[PDB]
RNA sequence: CCGACUAGGGAUCGGGUGGUGUUUUUUUAAU
């Protein structure tokens, strides 16, 4: 979809659906790449896709299990990482067009995202109320375990700075944590 | 020798050779092997090509054929290298029928779990669960268990072991 | 800690590796 | 109890106190087609059939979404000219939920049974 | 603390009770002892519940108790 | 074998090593791909470790 | 070992036999 | 109520460790049936020496079939014989000294349990009608 | 066939003919016999299909000489006829360095020298005779195997059949002693 | 404060499994 915004007042149209990209299965998670016209959909199998072409580039899946999350790097903008509901961590690399390594943790991991200012570092947040600070050079160890909620954390994200992280879980209430500690500075 | 009134094809000829061979080996075993016949013999392709031969079994004798199975899958191996080796029985019902396909068309290797995960899209992943017995060979030849088990009973299962991979 | 006084050889493991059930292409 | 109803009443009060997951058992195929058309309009999440060889056991993951599961324990008939009527009498508000019936075509909900015009009996709710 | 109901840990799986396990199976097992009088190989259940002798050259080879049955003493077990 | 070594005239390109083996099953192929792929992208990362 | 004189056909039809006996 | 009962596996396949005859076990089990055991001392007795696991797995089908089929029926089952040697054991304690008001009472909770799978056996002619306990 | 089309017609690289022919002569010890036999249906269209065809058929010739010498022995059929539509169909020095090859290939060399004399100018064919006639004077069951074949490419012929009815007087060997025996009467 | 109802915590009674220390102890039985 195409939004009109009025942001710059340089012009004076056709705004909604400028296409409709079509799977078989349905689908359960969306990034885009920060680059070139790419995106990838998880969901009963994770496709990548651009938006020239009307059917997936490429399907990269590890093993005929689903996928629940996704999220696309930040910088190295060419690696993916995503959450299957085998309680499985994997990462994708878009040169080698193929997945990298995965990683299989006790509990669901709900959602990723990336360090914006450290390039190989995310944080998962999961089912066991916790969320896990991962090197991706290293995934035998988190580097840190932010642990102060209370049931399934839902929702992680960075601040642009990379050094703090919100948390969003399933107990009404969102938690902000500094990075290298590992309880929550704030509960909203 | 081992084909029905039938014609023989030559992979027929090849394995009834195999077992004159091993009847030719014989004196260390003591007429075990002796009503040891076959039905067909016929090959199931994969996704690399790389084809399994399945033996059929009347079954009055597969309890006595599968006795001495990993014997003569080696041999049978030492004869036709790099071609898997599986044998199999042949037939309300027909769930207890796959199910007993299943279970003979995996070695003895014993299944530990059937699950079947209903996704939110509608779709459904059947998976089976094979356990610890010489997972170093399972692990390779999990997805030809899988084509031959699709070509046999047309359902798309997913062979797994409770490991890492 | 009771089971710890009694027991022989219980590994201390860390928090940080106490929720990997595993992990393909292993560590060196 | 019945068989459907304790497992829809387990799926009902993991819920209430705020679970992420339920273990029902055991399972039928009624359940898995009840389970299937509540996540059809997406009230529960995943579920999976973990096959013993007694009877099946079937664990959930649901959400937020549900706030009531049921059974119409006499299964009575209704019509496609009463399926208007009954979800009138028994659903929440006009387009709140869904009545689930036992039909020729299978288990489906009151509007697809509706859509592709076919009656049957009831057997619960959902909303 | 918190545990996956599917999907969950050989190290509480093996703990907890063999009916509330996820799929439901046996702690007992089946082990082979040689009885001392005649080396000769019997094998017997864990949870034995009877006196179970060799065959061939009449000794006790356990004895039964409120869980596992207990060999008697001289016996050479190997569990299969 | 073919390297018995007879008497002195070598001047062919004949039998030595780098064969075709006998391809693994395309899982632990593909296992392998990814290794290799897990290996130079932890490679790649490394460069923005400084 | 244990015990059994009776609850089987052919025990109770050899002791109802052994009745007609004496 | 509590909850302790066998839990039998998920396989049912011989355990691949029993190297015995599907047929030896038939006759060790008419052989232990015609010396005169009932058929869940049939059953524990190849369990615990001659390892079977359980012969439904392991033989064809189940032991009543096997006794059966091979001419050792019972003249009634196992349960009802032994609830009714029960009762009439409470029978002659009660006829012996007959204070014994608890004994009486349990002897009415055993004669409820003789009816209920007597008319169970009854409707399903296991055993004929017109049976009576005596 | 796309393989063939490759090797004919694609102004070939700086060294792919050298660096796939290496392949070619290498290939026949891929240890699946359906494997190496399409290998040796290559090698057949490539002597279907010259100057350098001299030293390939010395490759090819060592290489069918060492699949003639394999294990399942169903292709090494197969590699005897190679080696016949590969010698029948070359040169003059080739087959001279082929004869000397034939003359120089202990009891398995001996085997090899008795699959030359099966297959291969007359007077190096004399000379084949000669070593096959001290070979039958010292005349296990390789080399009566190579002694019955022998007697079936046939003072040599003498002694050939002196020593007929002392191997007469393993039954497989017996039958093929019996045969060469019955040509020997004939 | 009731039930169709979630988890726990400490203590105790009966049974079972495992651990590996002290009281026990030995070629009379097992305990
Ligand atoms: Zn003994």
């Amino acid at each position: 979809w195409s939004i009109n915004v009025d942001d710059y007042s340089n012009k004076n149209n056709e705004e909604g659906l400028i296409r409709t990209f079509d799977g078989e299965s349905a689908f359960q998670g969306i990034d885009s790449h920060r680059e070139n016209s790419t995106f990838a959909t998880g969901g009963a199998k994770i496709h990548l896709w651009d938006v020239n072409r009307l059917k997936p580039v490429s399907d990269l899946s590890w093993g005929a299990d689903n996928i629940t999350s996704l999220k696309f790097n930040q910088n190295e903008t060419d690696i993916l990482a995503s959450t299957g509901s085998d309680n499985s961590i994997v990462l994708y690399d878009l040169r080698t067009n193929s997945p990298t390594q995965k990683i299989v943790q006790t509990m669901r991991t709900n959602a990723i995202c990336w360090n914006p200012m450290e390039a190989f570092n995310f944080v998962t947040a999961n089912e066991d109320h916790n969320a896990y600070y991962y090197d991706m050079r290293n995934l035998s160890r988190s580097l840190n375990v932010f642990k102060d909620h209370v049931s399934a954390v839902m929702d992680v994200d960075f601040s642009p700075t990379g050094d703090e992280i919100v948390t969003g879980s399933y107990d009404k209430s969102i938690r902000i944590y500094k990075t290298n500690h590992g309880h929550s500075r704030e509960i909203y | 020798a081992k084909i029905l009134s039938q014609a023989p094809t030559e992979l027929e000829l090849q394995v009834a050779q195999a077992f004159v061979e091993l009847e030719n080996s014989s004196p260390e075993l003591k007429a075990e092997l002796r009503p040891l016949q076959f039905k067909s013999i016929r090959e199931i392709d994969v996704a690399g090509g790389k084809k399994a031969l399945a033996i059929f079994v009347p079954v009055p004798s597969l309890a006595g054929f599968h006795k001495v199975q990993t014997k003569l899958t080696r041999e049978l191996e030492k004869k036709f290298q790099d071609r898997h080796v599986i044998f199999l029985a042949e037939r309300r019902t027909l769930t207890a029928v796959h199910d007993k396909i299943l279970e003979d068309l995996v070695f003895p290797t014993e299944i530990v779990g059937k699950r079947v995960r209903y996704l939110v899209g509608g779709n459904k992943i059947q998976k089976v669960l094979l356990d610890s017995k010489d997972v170093q060979q399972i692990d390779y030849k999990l997805e030809s268990f899988q084509a031959v088990y699709n070509k046999l009973t047309g359902k798309q299962i997913v062979f797994e072991i409770p490991s890492e991979t | 800690a009771n089971e710890r006084r009694t027991r022989k050889d219980m590994p201390y493991i860390s928090e940080r590796k106490k929720q990997i059930v595993g992990t393909v292409h292993k560590y060196e | 109890s019945s068989v459907l109803a304790d497992a829809l009443n387990a799926i009902n009060n993991a819920e209430k106190t705020g679970k992420r997951q339920v273990l029902l058992r055991p399972s039928s195929k009624v359940i898995i087609k009840f389970l299937q058309v509540m996540q059809k309009h997406g009230y529960i999440g995943e579920f999976e059939y973990i096959d013993d060889h007694r009877s099946g056991k079937i664990v959930v993951q649901l959400n937020g979404r549900l706030n009531k599961c049921g059974v119409i324990s006499p299964r009575f008939n209704v019509k496609i000219g009463d399926i208007e009527k009954w979800t009138a009498n028994l659903l929440p508000a006009r387009q709140f939920g869904y009545v689930i019936l036992t039909t020729s075509a299978g288990i489906m909900d009151h509007e697809e049974a509706r859509r592709k015009h076919v009656s049957g009996k009831i057997l619960g709710f959902v909303y | 603390l918190v545990q996956d109901l599917l999907h969950p840990t050989a190290a509480s799986e093996a703990r907890k009770h063999k009916l509330k396990t996820l799929v439901q199976g046996p702690r007992s097992y089946f082990l082979d002892v040689k009885c001392p009088g005649c080396l000769n190989i019997t094998t017997v259940f864990s949870h034995a519940q009877t006196a179970v002798t060799c065959e061939s050259c009449s000794t006790i080879l356990c004895t039964p108790t409120g869980g596992k049955a207990k060999l008697s003493e001289g016996t050479s077990f190997r569990r299969k | 074998i073919d390297d018995r070594q007879v008497i002195e005239n070598a001047n062919l390109l004949k039998g030595k090593s780098s064969t075709y083996e006998v391809p693994l099953p395309q899982r632990i192929q593909q296992r392998h791909d990814r290794k290799a792929a897990y290996e130079i992208s932890r490679q790649e990362v490394s460069k923005w470790n400084d | 070992k244990k015990a059994k004189k009776d609850f089987y056909r052919f025990q109770v039809r050899e002791r109802k036999k052994q009745e007609i006996n004496q | 109520k509590g909850i302790s009962s066998s839990a039998i596996p998920y396989s049912r396949n011989a355990p691949a460790w029993f190297k015995l005859s599907s047929e030896s076990v038939i006759e060790q089990i008419v052989k232990y049936a015609r010396k005169g055991l009932t058929p869940s001392q049939i059953g524990v007795l190849l369990r615990d020496a001659h390892g079977v696991t359980q012969a439904r797995v392991i033989t064809g089908n189940k032991i009543m079939r096997i006794l059966k089929s091979n001419g050792l029926a019972p003249e009634i089952p196992e349960d009802l014989y032994y609830l009714i040697k029960k009762a009439v054991s409470v029978r002659k304690h009660l006829e012996r000294n007959r204070k014994d008001k608890d004994a009486k009472f349990r002897l009415i909770l055993i004669e409820s349990r003789i009816h209920r799978l007597a008319r169970y056996y009854r409707t399903v002619a296991v055993l004929p009608p017109n049976w009576k306990y005596e | 066939s796309v393989y063939y089309q490759f090797l004919m017609e694609y102004d070939q690289s700086k060294g792919r003919l050298e660096k796939q022919f290496k392949f070619m002569v290498d290939n026949l010890q891929y240890p699946t016999e359906s494997g190496r036999q399409s290998v040796m249906e290559l090698i057949n269209l490539i002597i279907t299909k010259p100057a350098l065809l001299s030293k390939l058929s010395s490759s090819f010739f060592l290489a069918l000489v060492n699949v003639s010498f394999n294990d399942d022995a169903p292709r090494c059929r197969e590699m005897a006829s190679v080696l016949i539509s590969t010698m029948l169909p070359k040169l003059e020095n080739k087959d001279l360095e082929i004869v000397e090859k034939y003359i120089a290939a202990d009891n398995a060399s001996f085997l090899n020298l008795g699959l030359r004399t099966y297959k291969v100018s007359i007077g190096f064919e004399h000379t084949i005779e000669l070593d096959e006639l001290a070979i039958k004077r010292i005349r296990f069951s390789s080399y009566m195997e190579a002694t019955e074949s022998v007697y079936k490419h046939g003072w040599d012929g003498i002694i050939t059949c002196l020593l007929y009815p002392h191997s007469w007087v393993a039954n497989l060997v017996h039958q093929l002693i019996a045969n060469k025996d019955k040509l020997e009467i004939s």
